[PDB]
């Protein structure tokens, strides 16, 4: 009852989450200096990190 | 969705550009039999007990 | 001093920070490639082809 069972789905959920925190620093970081209408939600969020 | 709130609001946005489906990552897919193909080789993720 | 201090840091990092020393022009080239792969990673939806960065970049590619 104190022993819980994980499995692939849960593990991947955690891993994808980690991608989102390390892209988060970037998103805030860019939104730090950003020009108004030039950037879009692409130039910020990367692929390799997530 | 990127929203920018007017500086010294009442909070309202100058412009919000909605970036259509920005691509982040490729997440792996599970076979009909529950294995994954990582590099051309069938792999299982063992459930963990904690 | 900011210019001088900043000049010394970068010029030092470039010079002694690698196990195989590389000329300065080599370093700048590499960074230029990383930048394109950044935009081009998600811009392309997969990632730039090995010859993709070649045309964006001046050189023999």
């Amino acid at each position: 009852g104190n022993r819980r069972i994980r499995s692939v789905g849960e593990m991947a959920e955690n891993q994808f989450r980690v991608g989102l925190v390390r892209v988060e620093r970037a998103v805030k970081e860019r939104l730090s200096l950003g020009d108004l209408d030039t950037l879009m939600p692409q130039d910020m969020i990367n692929a390799k990190p997530i | 969705r990127l929203v920018i709130y007017e500086r010294e609001a009442p909070e309202g946005t100058v412009k919000d550009i909605k970036e259509q489906e920005v691509y982040m990552g490729e997440i792996p897919l599970m076979t009909d039999n529950g294995t994954f193909v990582i590099n051309g080789t069938e792999r299982v993720i063992v459930s963990q007990l904690h | 001093a900011t210019w001088w201090i900043r000049q010394a840091i970068t010029r030092s990092i470039a010079d002694q920070a690698r196990t195989i020393r590389i000329p300065v022009h080599m370093i700048e080239t590499i960074n230029k490639l990383n930048r394109i792969s950044r935009q081009m990673l998600q811009e392309m939806g997969r990632e730039p082809t090995p010859e993709e960065l070649a045309e964006r970049m001046l050189m023999p590619e």
